[PDB]
């Protein structure tokens, strides 16, 4: 009679596989991009403070 | 031929299974390198064709159990050890069938 | 011909042909004989029992193990299941068959070179080979990378391997495995009354043991819960009656694998000896170590003790790793499998050692590049 529950625990599990697969694939994509933008703003940022120097 | 029509009812619908293999559906588990299915229907179509039962015909390819002295443990497999197996299958069936119909044909033409 | 692949182990013998998927003798590796005096004349009783007869004659034999930890302590006990396993479970003849024989890394010279000399002197066999545990290990398991752990009976190693090359420098060995669990599961269980003293009782022990078992995912927690609770109590029945029952000792015996000060030795649990070996290999390999963590051996096959294994190893390693462990459910035979892939490949059948190599060389042969 615990067939059921046995299939529902698979159910919730299967949900929660996909459910996590999910959250890793944000969660790289998100880290992805925020290293990006950091390169970026860092390298200008550089630059920024080599033309104030050119400026003075 | 010296056959019947049950005969060649049943020849056509094991090649119908032999054709319902391919499409079986294989993915890796959670956290772990286990193959199991996520399409279940052709399955359980080939499955009622074959005479078997599905369930049953999934665990046998998602786990196999081998014979280790006097006890039996079973095997582990992912998607390419399960789709050679799968391939294997089809082609012994095939290949059996063909020569057992050489043999009813030779007992056809035996004089 | 075929070649015949002889998983010695220390605690179970594993034999078969080189080419199958399985051994087809699986056996203790004891020699047994009778401590009682014999009074039916007439009975023409034997003088020494090997293999899974002892195990039947239990109650009237010393059960005495000739492979202490890898080594070989007695040789005539050891040359009888050589015996037995050619004659009585495989039933074949040795001299036409090569060999290949196990063994585990950091082991004494002599222990190899006397088991040569034994299988080309006495069983005659025409070509042999010695191999490691660990190597047959990532055969069998599909690998060609990974540090692979092979905690079998007598002993427990790791050893990391790359691309094919093994790192010598990074082997590390252990002396801790499955008899002293079973014998720090004797020595708890009598907290409880039961007291197992006899060579034959040890059996009994090790029964309960892989029956019972398990690895607990937390320590203390389980403890706690084990204090309070009793949903983790469970019985077993000895061939006697008398019904026993487990409490907490049932993740108290295999938690000596991760902290092996519990029998009062003074090295570190498996957990750390594998991410030792890791921090000891390069630093361009040790991602590829890490996805790669594959577990073999009998000692392995405990409920739990690869989500165990993970959660240490990543807590020990970097935060930004992927830390996998690779635990099939054919564990315990994996070295007799991989034994049988290589025997097979047909590019190993230029690395036996051949009978008229070993005439003309002696039995240093072995230690030769065939190493
Ligand atoms: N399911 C299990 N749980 C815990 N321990 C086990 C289990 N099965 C076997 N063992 C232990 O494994 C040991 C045998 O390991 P094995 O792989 O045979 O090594 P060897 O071949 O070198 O003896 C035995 O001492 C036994 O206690």
């Amino acid at each position: 009679s615990l067939q059921k529950k046995l299939k529902g625990t698979e159910d919730e599990l299967d949900k929660y596989s996909e459910a996590l697969k999910d959250a890793q694939e944000k969660l790289e994509l998100a880290e992805k991009k925020a290293t990006d933008a950091e390169a970026d703003v860092a390298s200008l940022n550089r630059r920024i403070q080599l033309v104030e120097e050119e400026l003075d | 031929l010296g056959f019947t029509s049950e005969e060649k009812n049943s020849m056509y619908k094991l090649t119908g299974a032999i054709m319902h293999f391919g499409n079986m559906k294989f993915k890796l588990k959670q956290r772990e390198e286990q193959a199991e299915p996520d399409g279940t229907e052709e399955a359980d179509k080939s499955a009622y064709l074959m005479g078997l039962n599905s369930a049953d015909l999934l665990k046998g390819l998602c786990h196999p159990r081998v014979k280790v002295g006097n006890e039996y443990v079973t095997k582990g497999q992912n998607v390419q050890q399960v789709i050679y197996a799968t391939g294997a299958l089809a082609k012994a069936v095939y290949e059996r069938m063909f020569n057992w119909m050489v043999t009813r044909i030779n007992a056809t033409l035996e004089t | 011909t075929t070649a015949l692949v002889c998983d010695n182990g220390s605690g179970l013998v594993k034999a078969g042909f080189a080419g199958d998927d399985a051994p087809r003798a699986v056996f203790p590796s004891i020699v047994g004989r009778p401590r009682h005096q014999g009074v039916m004349v007439g009975m023409g009783q034997k003088d020494s029992y090997v293999g899974d007869e002892a195990q039947s004659k239990r109650g009237i034999l010393t059960l005495k193990y000739p492979i202490e930890h890898g080594i070989i302590t007695n040789w005539d006990d050891m040359e009888k299941i050589w015996h037995h396993t050619f004659y009585n479970e495989l039933r074949v003849a040795p001299e036409e068959h090569p060999t290949l024989l196990t063994e585990a890394p950091l082991n004494p010279k002599a222990n190899r070179e006397k088991m040569t000399q034994i299988m080309f002197e006495t069983f005659n066999v025409p070509a042999m080979y010695v191999a490691i545990q660990a190597v047959l290990s990532l055969y069998a398991s599909g690998r060609t990378t990974g540090i692979v752990l092979d905690s079998g009976d007598g002993v427990t190693h790791n050893v990391p391997i790359y691309e094919g090359y093994a790192l010598p420098h990074a082997i590390m060995r252990l002396d801790l495995a499955g008899r002293d669990l079973t014998d720090y599961l004797m020595k708890i269980l009598t907290e409880r009354g039961y007291s197992f003293v006899t060579t034959a009782e040890r059996e009994i022990v090790r029964d309960i043991k892989e029956k019972l078992c398990y690895v607990a995912l937390d320590f203390e927690n389980e403890m706690a819960t084990a204090a309070s609770s009793s949903s983790l109590e469970k019985s077993y029945e000895l061939p006697d009656g008398q019904v026993i029952t487990i409490g907490n000792e049932r993740f108290r015996c295999p938690e000596t694998l991760f902290q092996p000060s519990f029998i009062g030795m003074e090295s570190a649990g498996i957990h750390e000896t594998t991410y030792n070996s890791i921090m000891k290999c390069d630093i361009d390999i040790r991602k590829d170590l890490y996805a790669n963590n594959v577990l073999s051996g009998g000692t392995t096959m405990y409920p739990g003790i690869a989500d165990r294994m993970q959660k240490e190893i990543t807590a020990l390693a970097p935060s930004t790793m992927k830390i996998k462990i690779i635990a099939p459910p054919e564990r315990k035979y994996s070295v007799w499998i991989g034994g049988s892939i290589l025997a097979s490949l047909s590019t190993f059948q230029q690395m036996w050692i051949s009978k008229q190599e070993y005439d003309e060389a002696g039995p240093s042969i072995v230690h030769r590049k065939c190493f």
